[PDB]
RNA sequence: AAAAAUGAUUAA
RNA sequence: AGCGCCGUGACGCAGUAGGAAGCGCGCAGGGCUCAUAACCCUGAUGUCCUCGGAUCGAAACCGAGCGGCGCUACCA
RNA sequence: AGCGCCGUGACGCAGUGGAAGCGCGCAGGGCUCAUAACCCUGAUGUCCUCGGAUCGAAACCGAGCGGCGCUACCA
RNA sequence: GGUUGCGGCCAUAUCUACCAGAAAGCACCGUUUCCCGUCCGAUCAACUGUAGUUAAGCUGGUAAGAGCCUGACCGAGUAGUGUAGUGGGUGACCAUACGCGAAACUCAGGUGCUGCAAUCU
RNA sequence: GAAGACAUUGUCAGGUGGGGAGUUUGGCUGGGGCGGCACAUCUGUUAAACGAUAACGCAGAUGUCCUAAGGGGGGCUCAUGGAGAACAGAAAUCUCCAGUAGAACAAAAGGGUAAAAGCCCCCUUGAUUUUGAUUUUCAGUGUGAAUACAAACCAUGAAAGUGUGGCCUAUCGAUCCUUUAGUCCCUCGGAAUUUGAGGCUAGAGGUGCCAGAAAAGUUACCACAGGGAUAACUGGCUUGUGGCAGUCAAGCGUUCAUAGCGACAUUGCUUUUUGAUUCUUCGAUGUCGGCUCUUCCUAUCAUACCGAAGCAGAAUUCGGUAA
RNA sequence: GUGAUUUCUGCCCAGUGCUCUGAAUGUCAAAGUGAAGAAAUUCAACCAAGCGCGGGUAAACGGCGGGAGUAACUAUGACUC
RNA sequence: UCGAAUUUGGGUAUAGGGGCGAAAGACUAAUCGAACCAUCUAGUAGCUGGUUCCUGCCGAAGUUUCCCUCAGGAUAGCAGAAGCUCGUAUCAGUUUUAUGAGGUAAAGCGAAUGAUUAGAGGUUCCGGGGUCACCUUGACCUAUUCUCAAACUUUAAAUAUGUAAGAAGUCCUUGUUACUUAAUUGAACGUGGACAUUUGAAUGAAGAGCUUUUAGUGGGCCAUUUUUGGUAAGCAGAACUGGCGAUGCGGGAUGAACCGAACGUAGAGUUAAGGUGCCGGAAUACACGCUCAUCAGACACCACAAAAGGUGUUAGU
C-alpha cells in the first residue's frame, strides 16, 4: 500500500535529507550498489555503457531496486556474473513526506483537513537531472549487446525518458581508450582495488619512484 | 512564535573571514576620524561592544561626533515614505574610511593643480569628467595580420 | 542568589557624597496601615448594598518577586534601595562558594 | 471539557475532590523531599541530621 | 473565517506617490549627541571670537 | 482444654 | 472487500532485525522398584505452511497462494 | 487521524539524578519415617532496546519495539 | 648585506626532513648573599658577562615536498542569471535576441616585503 | 389560668442561604467543538546574497541561574592521540611529544575567543550616584534590552587602560491603590504646637489573554441581528483513497516469459467511493432510500457475426465489431 | 421515593449530603474588658453559632477493581500469590 | 370509554416570576420555557436595508502598530481642499565613474562538519574462533573510489542595495577657547586673501520648498518570475513587478485580470494586437516542402495528455 510514483515524480521541494532535524527516516529499499565482478581490474573491462537520465525528476529507491534486480539478473543469466561490473550511480538521499488521511466513510468526524499538514517520512528518492548517469556497466567489448539489452530492461522500471550511451572512456576511468593505452605503455598507471592510481610530474620524486617503480627505465 | 531579536539573521555576516579570526591589527586603532569624515560600517564580529545593528551593515555615513573609542555616524534610513536621520555610536573596529571620498579629495587637489597651471599657460583646461566617448576612425593594417578564421563547428557527443 | 551583608557603595547623604560602608538588609513591605486615603475610600465604597465594588485579581502568573536591597550607610545612616533580578532563593551573607571541592553525595 | 479530580492530602491522608474546566489554571505546590539521618526519637519529634 | 495575514504589495507604489525625500540638511546642524566637553569649549570659543570680531569692527 | 495436614497401584 | 498481523517436532511455545534452531509435553530406551506409577538420565522427533524472488548464505528480508487472528467498510 | 499512558528479580508491584527494594517464589541446613507447615540461614535484576546531555540516569532528551487506552460531537 | 629593539601588512611569512652559518648581535649558558616567586632558582626574581658552546634557538638554503600566493583565450563564455517575444515543446525543460558571468579542473610561475633607531671583517 | 424580666419586638454583628436576584462564561483556528499556542519573547532555517517578509511552516528554546558564573590584574593552555611509570587493568595519578581549538565559556541555537573571553590564583563591588543623548521592536509611542559620552565617587593594575552586571543575540510589566527610600522639603486654607493625613523625586507588590476586565455551565423548549466573510446536501477544481486500462517481464503454466496469468517497478484514465477545498446558495435550490417512468454512457453479463487457446468433441477462457 | 400480587431486596459511610455529641483544644464578628498613648488609635486577652475534629446514616446522592501461577493429553482452573 | 378517579350548567376561589398542573413546560380568553395593556421608549445595535439635482476638476484603500482586537476602532500611509515662502533650486523609482556591503543561484566533498558505495595496502601488547613469530568476518590508519545537504562549506555570481562626484567647496595667512598637546600641538568655529561662467560626470526637471486641516479605506483578487505546506486543487500562504478592483475601447467567438491600447466632441490619414474562402472588412496572394487520419489537423493565456509502439511517408547519422 504505497502511493503511485506520479505523486513524487518531480523535484518540487528542496532536498530533505536524513539529518539531525529529520532523524526518523525509513530505510531505503536499495542496499547493493555494485554488482557482478566488482573486484575486477581496470584493464579487464575496457567498455563502459551508461543509462543516462533525460528528465529532471526523482527516482524512488523502490525503482532503483527493481531496475537493479532486472539488469543484474539478465546479465548474470546470459553472460554469467564475472563478465561485468554494474555500479548504480545515484543514492536515495531525499526523503518523501506523506500527510496521511483516513480513507473510510465517516472520516469526516476526525479528519482535521489541511491543518498541520506537514507530513511524516514515507520513502526515499534519488534526485537526478538532465544528463545524469543512473547506471554504469563496465565489461568487455564482446559482451556489449547483453549489457545494452539489460540496461534496456532496467529502463522500463524508471519513470520518464532515459538514454543508453556508449562511453568513449576506458571502463570507469575518466580517460579515453587511446590515452589509457598510452599510459599503460608508459609507467603512469598502477593497479588498485578495482580502480588505478596515476603518476604525475608533481609531488615527491622519491615517492614517485617507490610507486610506479618500472618507469624511469 | 516568531523571533526578531537584535542579532537575528546575522549568522553569516557577523562571521569572521576564513583564516582571519583573532585579534584586530593596530592599523584599525591608528586611524584618525574627524567630524565630517565619510565612513563605511562593517561590524567586526569579535568585538561585541559598540556593535552596529544588522541594518547598518554596509551603510555609509558621515561622522558627527568623536568620543574616546567611538565615533558618531549619521545614516539616512528609509522608514515608510521618507528618510529618517539615524545616529549611531560605533567603536572604530566596525568603521573604515570611504575610499571613494579619498579619491574625491585627491581629484579636488588635482583639479586645483590643473586650474593653477591653466591660469598661467594653456587656458580652457576643461575640468569636468566626461563619459566614455565613441571611438574615432582608424586604419587597421593587414600586413602581417592576414585575416583567417573558419565557420561554426559540428556537434560532438563528448561523453 | 547570595549577597553579602556588607557592601561598599556610593552614599549621597550630603555629608559623605562618596563611597562608604553599607549594611545590607532585604526590604520588607510593611503593614497596609488603614487610615490611608485609599483604604478609607475603599471602606466607604464597600459599605452598603451593591456587592463587591472593585476588581479582585485572580490570574496569577508570576512565581517569584524582585528582591530589593536596603543599604544603610554606617557613617550617617542614610538608606538606599537597589533592585535585583527575579530569583527563587535569596540569602544574605551566607556560605561563600568553595571552588575546588569534592561533590558531597 | 471539564476535569474531575480525586486526590489524597499528603499530610492528613483525607480524600479531596474538585472539578474545573480543562483549560483554566490550577495551583501545583512546590513539594520537595529531603534525606535525613535518624538520630534519637524521644517525645515523638524525630531529631534528624542533614548531609552536613 | 481566516483572512490574509500580511503583504507588502502596493506599499512601494504608495511610498513613491509623494516620493521618498531626503531630510533637508542645514548648515550648522544641531549639537545634539555631541560630546559635552566639546560643546562647553565651543561655547567659550565662539564667545571669544565674537568678542574679538566686535572689538576690531567697533 | 495452645497448635498437630498428608501418605500413589497390585501382591495369603 | 480493504489495512495490519501470524503459521517453528506428534502438540504448544522461544528466536532475532541473515552465519541453519532452544524449551516444555508426548514417544522410546535406561536408572530406582517385587513389578509399576511418579521421579531422573539419554535419544529420536521441526523438509520453520507451500511456491517464487533478492543474497555468498533466509525460518528471519520482499511477492503470491492457503489457513487463522484483529480492525475497518453508504446515507440523510 | 490526533493525543495520552505503561514496560523494574521467576510472578505481582515500589522506587528521593549517587548502581534497586517489598511480598511470595527459589536455594542450603535443621525437625519428620517422608512431604507440607515450622525454625535457622542465603541468593535472584543491559531497570524494553539503541544513541545523547550530565562527573555519574532506572528516571531527562531523541528515536525504535511491544502493550494499554482516550477523542471520535452538529449535521 | 648580517644582527638586535619596536613594529606595519599577517603563511610568498606556515609545516615536514636535511644542510650551512666570517664578524658582531642574539641565544644557550655559570651562581643564589640580595628583591621576588615556586611541590621543584625548571618558568619568574637577582648577580656575574665571568667558566664554556654554536649542540639547540635564530637566520638562510636544499625538496619533480605539503600548504599558501599570483596568473592563464586551461576548463568556459560552460554552470548560473537580468530583460524580451501570441518563441519551441504535452510537459519537465530548451533555443534565440539584447546584457552580465562563475566555481571545481589543468597548466604555469613564486615562497616574504618593508619603516624608525643602534651595532658589525 | 399559664408564663415572666425570660421570651417577644427594635437595631447592629457573625453564620447559613441556586429558594430567589444580577452578571459573566477570552482569542487565534483551512466552520465550530475537542486538541494545540503559532497570544509576550529568543536561535537557526524557510527568506529568494541590503533591510522587510506569511502559514496550526521546520528543528529548538524563555518565565530561570550566578557575590561570582560580576570587575580588574597576573600566570598558564584546552578536547584528543602516541609513548612510557608498583598495585593500576579500557577508565584512578604522574611524565614527555603531537595537538587552529577537533575543548571550555550556567542554560536553546547561532556567532565570538588561545600569552584569551578558557583554566588557576590575588584583590575587589562599576550589579554605584545624577541625568540627558542614542540603537532595536517603532506610531520613529511605551515597555524590555543594549550602545557611546558627560559630571562624581570608586575597583583593579607598574601603567597604558578597563569596569554603569553576566562574551554577544532571550530571560519580562501602565493607570488606581498599598508600601519603602530621598529631600527633612511643601500642604491640612482663621492662627500656632504635636500626632495623624496628603504631596514632590526614586524602587517594590501585577496584570503570562504578557499596551495590563474581576467571571461556570446547559439548551432538542429556545430567541434576535446577521453571515453564503463559515460548516452540513447539489454543482465546480483536485484524485491521495476508490474504480478501470497500459508498458516491461522475474516467475507460474510437464517442456515454454507473453494460450492464460503475471511479481518487483512504472505510465495513465475516470468521477459511479471517501476525502481535500470553500467558489455558488443561509430575506431557504425540500435533505436517504424505495416505488414509478424515460433516456443516455460503455469499461459487454446475455444475444449476432467473428479472431485466439494448453480449441478432439462437449463445456469453457481471452479478444474484436458492437449498447 | 418506589409503583398491584408473588418472590427477593446483597456488599460499600472513603467522597457529597443529612444528622448527633464534646468544652480536652484550633478558627473566631459586633458589643464589652485590659494595656500603651495627649488623643484619635494601636495591641492583647476573652470570644456565640457555624466551621474544623470525632461518631451515625445507603428504600440518602451514589458506587460496586486489576495482574499472574496452577489438575497425569491439551484446554480450562476448584486451588494459590 | 360508557355508573363512575363519570359527564356537565351556574355560582365561587386562586393572577404573571404569580396561579394552576393524575406533570405535557401543559394550561392561564386563537397569546405561554413567564399572559395581556400602557408607559419608560424614537431603549441599544461593531449588524441588514435605504439614503432624493446637473456638470466640471482632482482622485484612493484593503497595508503598518496597538486594542477581550479577528464583520469594529484608533494610529501611520494613500486622497482632496486651503494655501504660504520663494522663482529654477538642498532635486530624481535612471545611467556613468569611483567605492563599499551581502553568502542566495551555481559549485565543492582525493577541503572542515555531517551523510555515503566499493575494493587495495599496512596496524592484534588494537579481542580475529587456528596449530607452533600466519590467507581466513572485525576495528584503526593511509592512498583511492561512487553519490549528497533548507537548518554544511573553502570559493562564489546575475539581479537588487549604501555612499560620493564641491561654493555649506578647496587652498594661504593668522584669530577664539575654560577642550587637547610636552609644546606657540591639535580640534572646532572664524577675520582677511585667492580660485570665473565647464562651481568640477550624464539625462531630465513638468515650477521648487513648506504648512494646516479633513474624506474614504483598513475583506482584496489575478498574471509572469522566485517561493512554502499539500498527491493535488479554479487550494492555502509569502517576495518583486505589472494589473483588475475603479475601466470603457480593438483583438482572443464567448470571459474582471491575457495581447494591443487607456477614453472631451467631430473630420481626414496611419497603424497596434489580430486577421484577409464564406459568415466578415481585407490576397481562393506568391514561394519551398511535409501530411491522407474507417476517432486528421487547424494559433499563446486556454479550455490537457503520458510511458510505450509502427517495412506509413519524408529527411538525416
Ligand atoms: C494585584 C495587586 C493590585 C494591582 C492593582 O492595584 C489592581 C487594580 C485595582 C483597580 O481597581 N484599578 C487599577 O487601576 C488597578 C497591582 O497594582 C498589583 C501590583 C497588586
Ligand atoms: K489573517
Ligand atoms: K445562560
Ligand atoms: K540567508
Ligand atoms: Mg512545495
Ligand atoms: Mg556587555
Ligand atoms: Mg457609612
Ligand atoms: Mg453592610
Ligand atoms: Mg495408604
Ligand atoms: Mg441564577
Ligand atoms: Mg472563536
Ligand atoms: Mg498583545
Ligand atoms: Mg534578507
Ligand atoms: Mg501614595
Ligand atoms: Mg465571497
Ligand atoms: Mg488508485
Ligand atoms: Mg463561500
Ligand atoms: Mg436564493
Ligand atoms: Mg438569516
Ligand atoms: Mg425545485
Ligand atoms: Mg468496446
Ligand atoms: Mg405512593
Ligand atoms: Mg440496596
Ligand atoms: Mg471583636
Ligand atoms: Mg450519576
Ligand atoms: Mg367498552
Ligand atoms: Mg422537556
Ligand atoms: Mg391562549
Ligand atoms: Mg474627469
Ligand atoms: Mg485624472
Ligand atoms: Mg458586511
Ligand atoms: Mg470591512
Ligand atoms: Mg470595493
Ligand atoms: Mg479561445
Ligand atoms: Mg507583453
Ligand atoms: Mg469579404
Ligand atoms: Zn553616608
Amino acid at each position: 500500500a504505497r502511493r503511485p510514483a506520479r505523486c513524487y515524480r518531480y523535484q518540487k521541494n528542496k532536498p530533505y535529507p536524513k539529518s539531525r532535524y529529520n532523524r526518523a527516516v525509513p530505510d531505503s529499499k536499495i542496499r547493493i550498489y555494485d554488482l557482478g565482478k566488482k573486484k575486477a581490474t581496470v584493464d579487464e573491462f575496457p567498455l563502459c555503457v551508461h543509462l543516462v537520465s533525460n528528465e529532471l525528476e526523482q527516482l524512488s529507491s523502490e525503482a532503483l531496486e527493481a531496475a537493479r534486480i532486472c539488469a543484474n539478473k539478465y546479465m548474470t543469466t546470459v553472460s554469467g556474473r564475472d563478465a561485468f561490473h554494474l555500479r548504480v550511480r545515484v543514492h536515495p538521499f531525499h526523503v518523501l513526506r506523506i500527510n496521511k488521511m483516513l480513507s473510510c466513510a465517516g472520516a469526516d468526524r476526525l479528519q482535521q483537513g489541511m491543518r498541520g499538514a506537514w507530513g511524516k517520512p514515507h520513502g526515499l528518492a534519488a534526485r537526478v537531472d538532465i544528463g545524469q548517469i543512473i547506471f554504469s556497466v563496465r565489461t568487455k567489448d564482446s559482451n556489449k549487446d547483453v549489457v545494452v539489452e539489460g540496461l534496456r530492461r532496467a529502463r522500463y522500471k524508471f519513470p520518464g525518458q532515459q538514454k543508453i550511451i556508449l562511453s568513449k572512456k576506458w571502463g570507469f576511468t575518466n580517460l579515453d581508450r587511446p590515452e589509457y593505452l598510452k599510459k599503460r605503455e608508459a609507467g603512469e598507471v598502477k593497479d588498485d582495488g578495482a580502480f588505478v592510481k596515476f603518476l604525475s610530474k608533481k609531488g615527491s620524486l622519491e615517492n614517485n619512484i617507490r610507486e610506479f617503480p618500472e618507469y624511469f627505465a | 512564535g516568531k523571533s526578531h531579536g537584535y542579532r537575528s539573521r546575522t549568522r553569516y555576516m557577523f562571521q569572521r573571514d576564513f583564516r582571519k579570526h583573532g585579534a584586530v591589527h593596530l592599523s584599525t586603532y591608528l586611524k584618525v576620524y574627524k567630524v565630517g569624515d565619510i565612513v563605511d560600517i562593517k561590524a567586526n564580529g569579535s568585538i561585541q561592544k559598540g556593535m552596529p545593528h544588522k541594518f547598518y551593515q554596509g551603510k555609509t555615513g558621515v561622522v558627527y561626533n568623536v568620543t574616546k573609542s567611538s565615533v558618531g555616524v549619521i545614516i539616512n534610513k528609509m522608514v515608510g515614505n521618507r528618510y529618517l536621520e539615524k545616529r549611531l555610536n560605533l567603536r572604530v573596529e566596525h568603521i573604515k574610511h570611504s575610499k571613494c571620498r579619498q579619491e574625491f579629495l585627491e581629484r579636488v587637489k588635482a583639479n586645483a593643480a590643473k586650474r593653477a597651471e591653466a591660469k598661467a599657460q594653456g587656458v580652457a583646461v576643461q575640468l569636468k569628467r566626461q563619459p566614455a566617448q565613441p571611438r574615432e576612425s582608424r586604419i587597421v593594417s593587414t600586413e602581417g595580420n592576414v585575416p583567417q578564421t573558419l565557420a561554426p563547428v559540428p556537434y560532438e557527443t563528448f561523453i | 542568589v547570595n549577597v553579602p551583608k556588607t557592601r561598599k557603595t556610593y552614599c549621597k547623604g550630603k555629608t559623605c557624597r562618596k563611597h562608604t560602608q553599607h549594611k545590607v538588609t532585604q526590604y520588607k513591605a510593611g503593614k497596609a496601615s488603614l487610615f490611608a486615603q485609599g483604604k478609607r475610600r475603599y471602606d466607604r465604597k464597600q459599605s452598603g448594598f451593591g456587592g463587591q465594588t472593585k476588581p479582585v485579581f485572580h490570574k496569577k502568573a508570576k512565581t517569584t518577586k524582585k528582591v530589593v536591597l536596603r543599604l544603610e550607610c554606617v557613617k550617617c545612616k542614610t538608606r538606599a534601595q537597589l533592585t535585583l533580578k527575579r530569583c527563587k532563593h535569596f540569602e544574605l551573607g551566607g556560605e561563600k562558594k568553595q571552588k575546588g571541592q569534592a561533590l558531597q553525595f | 471539557a471539564k476535569v474531575h479530580l480525586v486526590a489524597i492530602d499528603i499530610f492528613t491522608g483525607k480524600k479531596l475532590e474538585d472539578l474545573s474546566p480543562s483549560t483554566h489554571n490550577m495551583e501545583v505546590p512546590v513539594v520537595k523531599r529531603n534525606e535525613y539521618q535518624l538520630l534519637d526519637i524521644d517525645d515523638g519529634f524525630l531529631s534528624l541530621m542533614n548531609m552536613d | 473565517a481566516k483572512s490574509k495575514n500580511h503583504t507588502a504589495h502596493n506599499q512601494t507604489r504608495k511610498a513613491h506617490r509623494n516620493g521618498i525625500k531626503k531630510p533637508k540638511t542645514y548648515k550648522y546642524p544641531s549639537l545634539k549627541g555631541v560630546d559635552p566637553k566639546f560643546r562647553r569649549n565651543h561655547k567659550h570659543a565662539l564667545h571669544g571670537t565674537a568678542k574679538a570680531l566686535a572689538a576690531a569692527k567697533k
